[PDB]
């Protein structure tokens, strides 16, 4: 990034500098203008490689992943205005500035040129997220969930510093990923277990295994104004990608102990989606979908040898757009009925006809209907771990079975009637309610034409 | 019955483990200026007997 | 086959004074219909049978919980149980599969993928 | 926002007549077959004193149900017992188990002994001697 | 277009005539009418662009690179010369993907052109293609170091096993 | 469920499950009094187990041989095309928000809308006044007085009085 960070910091003395209620239109206007400039110099060529400027950028060359990070500040301000507009303007100016302040560090992350520039920016978050969790929620179990969001992420990430500083004075210096041409291999020892294990375990705490997922239906269940950092917290989970930067090199020959991470995350996949069909909180229904087919990448990274990196990259931004919109489907239809209980919202599909398509074309991407960005992602993972052992088609096939019965159970609960109650629920899904529900499927099915833009090196 | 129990049993045991031992160290420091100084002397003698400290 | 389901039995006069259990539900329905009809409500009724259904299922299982039994320690036959078995399979493959791959050949000439 | 009798407590012998009903009218006067004694199997954290479980079950099938909403569509006031398996599960059939369905496929399980043989059209049986001799005899001539 | 040696086919060899009867054949009604209805809006318009596109021309050139260093250079702690030996190397693996794409389409060429026999005829494809793919994954495909693509850190060392193990340790070859 | 109408709810289905078993029309009709003849055995006697053995042995030969997929009267609790009219389903009072030039159509129906609401908006000074009086404490089923002693308005007004018509 030459200057993408330099205009997006200039967004920040624009909000408080403005007038009265113009502060919504002034921020969303200029924030869309970066989306040309974000595309502009990037997506260049392309054959080994694009080192970009200096010690501040390797341009996120083979993993683009960053254009999606820049949609969101002009996607969340139109989403958050539903129940925020009762507070003071002095705090309404705050909640826009820390949200930009979350996008600032993510921009120097994903590119980062190093491994120690990564960590200090990998941990430069979690302060502006925690402010959106504790203040601006609903009734309690915010505060323990504000502490479960810490102390998993921070307990794991401190043994990175013990190992990353250990590499910096062992073999040259880690400062470049392109001074990683000289790499000594890492054999089987009793100290080289822990060098592999401490460097890996801090990434498992964000993209969860079946164990230690205990913080993920805490922060997403009790959640800000209209999914306002919940859209950010789904990117941030897939923004722990850096295992793709590390483990491709830098102990390349330890598959010897991959097996307690395979079987835990391959049997957990078939169970943690099965454990959600009896959910009664609607925002906790989606929160376990995000566990399951995110954890398919963990058996797609540790199994090396691409035709998996074809798919493991496409799955990071598969439900980057899907699981964002599902939260937006549930951040809407809560402004009208004030419960997230899935029982209560019946009698629907007659009252709001125009958003019936927005339910289905969401839930038709988990069924995934092969010409999308989804079953071009899974069917490379399926054809990859087939070549590990043939038996893995069974568990991953039953993964495809249960999530078919799982996604429709959220659709079919709205196809009932007679509504019994509800003198409220009048608002016929206004112009904003369809606009921020659009711009999700409009790039999602568009990129299926030429999805060579979404591919690794590979 | 499992996901909220035997993953929630082992790690939030540690919350109730340290606060079991964060009570034995203010409620046994209950004043007793007579008993500060009887316990400084045990510390000053056990440094003589234990290890490297004279060597 | 799941279940019997006991659609006829006897009465008359086993505890004939059991009546006015309907007086409970008629009281609720007289409470509900007087609540449900009004000219200006614009919103749902609370109906805390739902509130006691979620909150006694979401929370209030772990403050309830004591490990006094072994049927809650049964989970080692269910949690760590099958996860033992999947490790036993996968290291018999990729080892028996491995020796055949090195000692001798099994795949053909046109196996570029993989 | 209701705090008094929000949910259950560590029961189910905390003077059960005070529970149903202070609120949560599962029982009328703690003799209704749904007094909050039913902690079936103590030691599990699931279902405490709990105006809740092992109550009579298997299926509000939403039949005639003419009091009002009654069943599953129309939402009566306080009748939730255990759900999410009961908006798709029904009542008793005609006969009983007599598992003739495994006996129905048992007819071909006996005809798996007919999978051992062949089905050659010409000729018939001739199963008693070596005159059959499936393949050819001598050479050219 | 292209050159036919890269993409071969036999002639056309298309029979003809064979009427032999005064039975009413609809083939004279079909091709003698409908070919003219498409001939006007296609051939006249394509020619109209063809002069309009020949009004001016635009140029783009062949892009041929420079190959001075090759393989075993250089010393271990060097970066610069061991960058060029990977820029050498990665171009020698994107290209060697596509030569397998060419020979595979050659296999697609015969089989839809013969179809009926398709096995005992054309004599060449199943012999040529399986002497190229069997010459693919040996020494040119890091199986299974294909993840990092391991340019010259492992591309030589399959081929070290093709020298240090092969051709001497066969006992006694 | 009284013992008087205990046989009657079984008597309606005893012939109803029979007619799904016949093939002719008279085959049912020749069996009409023939089925009535066994039912006319015990006519007038006590109400105790002296006469409960009509019912206590009616479990056999009724449940035994009970309706092998009978006729179902398709507009019913069960049976096909019973609750099928649901794509329309009559969403009554969905006419709150329009942003008009869509309230242009039906100028007389919107004229008549505001007229009927006076009975709905103003009946609580009268109906709810006696509702605390006519219902003593917590008694059984909550129908009002059937004229409400001057004008029944309604009590079920207007959700049961103007409810959804079928088509
Ligand atoms: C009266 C009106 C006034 C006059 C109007 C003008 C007259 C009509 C215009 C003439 C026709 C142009 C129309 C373009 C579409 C058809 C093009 C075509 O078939 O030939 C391909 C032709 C290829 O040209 P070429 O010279 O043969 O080769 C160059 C390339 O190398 C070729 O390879 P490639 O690099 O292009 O790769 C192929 C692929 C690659 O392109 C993509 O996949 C990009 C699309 C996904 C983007 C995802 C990234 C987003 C992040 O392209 C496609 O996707 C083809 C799908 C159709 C176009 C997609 C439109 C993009 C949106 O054109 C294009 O691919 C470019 C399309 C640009 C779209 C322009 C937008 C048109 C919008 C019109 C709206 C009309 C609405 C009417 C209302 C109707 C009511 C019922
Ligand atoms: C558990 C604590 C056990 C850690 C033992 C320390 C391992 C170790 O000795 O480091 C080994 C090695 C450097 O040590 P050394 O043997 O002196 O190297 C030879 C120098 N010529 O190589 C290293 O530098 C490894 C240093 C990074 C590993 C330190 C962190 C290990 C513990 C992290 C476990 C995973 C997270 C668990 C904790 C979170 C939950 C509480």
């Amino acid at each position: 990034m030459l200057k993408y960070i330099i205009p997006t910091i200039m967004l920040m003395p624009l909000t408080w500098l403005s007038k009265n209620n113009m502060i919504w239109v002034n921020s969303t206007a200029h924030s869309l203008l970066i989306s040309f400039t974000s595309l502009l110099l990037m997506n260049q060529f392309g054959d080994n490689s694009l080192n970009f400027s200096l010690l501040f950028f390797s341009d996120s060359l083979s993993t683009p992943l960053l254009i999606l990070t820049m949609w969101l500040l002009p996607l969340m301000l139109m989403a958050s205005q539903h129940h925020l507009s009762k507070e003071n303007l002095t705090r309404k100016k705050l909640f826009i500035t820390m949200l930009i302040s979350l996008q600032l560090f993510l921009i120097m992350t994903f590119t980062a040129m190093e491994l120690i520039l990564f960590y200090i920016l990998f941990e430069a978050t979690l302060v502006p997220t925690l402010i959106i969790i504790t203040r601006w929620g609903n009734q309690t179990e915010r505060l323990n969930a504000g502490l479960y969001f810490l102390f998993y992420t921070l307990a794991g990430s401190l043994p990175l510093l013990v190992a990353l500083i250990y590499i910096q004075n062992t073999v040259g210096s880690l400062n470049f990923l392109m001074l990683q041409y000289w790499v000594q291999p890492v054999h089987n020892s009793w100290s080289n277990v822990f060098m592999w294990l401490a460097c890996m375990m801090a990434f498992m705490v964000k993209m969860p295994l079946y164990g230690l997922h205990l913080w993920l239906p805490k922060a997403h269940v009790e959640a800000p104004i209209a999914g306002s950092m919940v859209l950010a917290a789904v990117l941030l989970k897939l923004g722990g990608y850096g295992m793709l930067r590390i483990t491709l090199i830098l102990n390349p020959m330890t598959d010897f102990m991959a097996y307690p991470f395979i079987m835990l995350s391959l049997w957990g996949m078939i169970m943690t989606s099965s454990i959600c069909l009896r959910q009664t909180d609607l925002k906790s229904l989606i929160a376990y979908s995000s566990v399951s087919h995110m954890a398919l990448v963990i058996v797609a990274i540790l199994i090396q040898t691409p035709w998996s990196y074809m798919g493991a990259t496409a799955l990071m931004i598969a439900h980057g757009l899907t699981s964002s919109m599902l939260f937006c489907l549930a951040n809407s239809n809560y402004e009208r009925i004030h419960s997230r209980t899935m029982i209560l919202a019946r009698g629907l599909q007659t009252l709001l006809p125009l958003m019936a398509t927005w339910w289905l074309l969401a839930s038709l991407t988990n069924l995934a209907l092969p010409p999308t960005i989804n079953l071009i992602g899974e069917l490379f993972v399926v054809m990859s771990t087939f070549s590990w052992s043939n038996i893995t088609i069974i568990l991953m096939g039953v993964n495809m079975v249960i999530t078919a019965l799982y996604s429709l159970y959220m659709l079919i609960m709205t196809q009932r009637g007679k509504y019994t109650y509800h003198i409220n629920n009048i608002s016929p899904s206004f112009t904003r309610e369809n606009a921020l529900m659009s711009l999700h499927i409009l790039p999602l099915l568009l990129l299926t034409l030429n999805p060579k833009i979404i591919l690794g090196p590979l | 019955l499992l996901d909220l129990i035997w993953l929630e049993a082992i790690l939030p045991k540690t919350i109730s483990l340290a606060q079991m031992k964060a009570s034995t160290l203010v409620t046994n420091q209950k004043g007793l200026i007579k008993l500060y100084f009887l316990s400084f002397l045990i510390t000053i003698l056990i440094s003589m007997i234990l290890f490297n400290f004279h060597e | 086959t799941t279940l019997d389901p006991a659609e006829y039995d006897i009465s008359s006069e086993t505890r004939k004074a059991q009546a006015e259990r309907l007086a409970i539900r008629s009281r609720l329905k007289r409470e509900y219909q007087l609540q449900y009809y009004d000219p200006s409500r614009r919103g749902v009724i609370e109906d805390p049978a739902l509130v006691r259904w979620t909150y006694a299922r979401s929370a209030n299982i772990y403050p309830n919980f004591r490990p006094n039994t072994k049927t809650s320690l049964l989970g080692a036959l269910f949690g760590i149980g099958p996860l033992v078995f999947w490790y036993y399979v996968f290291k018999t493959d990729r080892d028996r599969k491995e020796k055949l791959i090195q000692e001798g050949k099994l795949d053909r000439t046109f196996n570029i993928s993989y | 926002a209701s705090h008094i009798t929000k949910d259950m407590l560590p029961g189910p012998y905390p003077k059960t007549p005070e529970e149903r009903a202070a609120a949560a009218k599962k029982y009328n006067m703690r003799v209704e077959d749904y007094e909050p004694y039913p902690d079936d199997g103590t030691g599990y954290g699931d279902y405490p004193k709990l105006p809740d479980r092992s109550q009579q079950e298997r299926d509000p099938w939403y039949d005639w149900d003419h009091p009002d909403l009654r069943l599953n569509w129309g939402e009566p006031m306080h009748w939730d017992l255990d759900m999410y398996i009961r908006n798709r599960v029904d009542t008793s059939p005609t006969p009983v188990n007599w598992n003739l369905m495994c006996k129905h496929l048992f007819g071909f399980v006996a005809f798996m002994l007919f999978m051992f043989w062949v089905g050659e059209t010409y000729p018939a049986y001739q199963p008693v001697g070596p005159k059959q001799y499936p393949y050819n005899n001598l050479y050219l001539e | 277009s292209w050159d036919k040696d890269v993409y071969p086919e036999p002639p056309r060899r298309t029979p003809a005539p064979s009427p032999q009867t005064s039975l009413p054949n609809p083939i004279t009604y079909l091709t003698k009418a409908f070919d003219l209805l498409v001939d006007r809006p296609v051939t006249l318009v394509r020619e109209f662009i063809e002069r309009q596109h020949a009004k001016n021309k635009y140029y783009y050139y062949h892009r041929e690179f420079r190959r001075v260093p090759d393989i075993t250079e250089c010393q271990e702690k060097d970066v610069l010369c061991m960058f060029e030996a990977e820029m050498q190397w990665r171009r020698d693996y994107k290209v060697d993907q596509e030569i397998v794409n060419i020979i595979q389409e050659r296999l697609k060429a015969c089989q839809q052109r013969e179809g009926e026999s398709h096995r005992q005829n054309c004599a060449k494809e199943l012999e040529q293609f399986t002497q190229v793919v069997k010459a693919y994954q040996d020494r040119y495909h890091d199986l299974g170091a294909h993840y990092s693509a391991r340019k010259c850190l492992a591309k030589q060392k399959q081929r070290m096993l093709a020298e240090r193990k092969a051709a001497k340790e066969a006992a006694a070859a | 469920l009284t013992h008087q109408q205990k046989v009657l709810r079984l008597y309606k289905r005893a012939l109803r499950h029979l007619e799904s078993w016949c093939i002719h029309r008279d085959k049912y009709r020749y069996f009409a009094c023939l089925l009535r003849a066994r039912f006319d055995e015990h006519k007038n006697e006590k109400d105790m187990v002296k006469a409960t053995q009509l019912l206590r042995e009616a479990e056999e030969e009724f449940w035994h041989g009970q309706h092998p997929q009978p006729y179902i009267f398709p507009e019913s609790p069960g049976g096909t095309s019973y609750e099928r009219y649901e794509c329309y389903k009559v969403p009554e009072w969905c006419l709150d928000d329009w942003h008009p030039s869509e309230k242009a159509m039906y100028p007389d129906y919107f004229a008549k809308r505001e007229q009927w609401k006076k009975l709905r908006r103003e009946s609580w000074e009268r109906e709810v006044k006696q509702l605390q009086e006519e219902t003593p404490v917590g008694g059984p089923r909550t129908e009002a007085l059937p004229p409400a002693r001057k004008q029944g308005d309604l009590p079920p007004l207007w959700w049961h009085i103007v409810t959804r018509p079928r088509e």
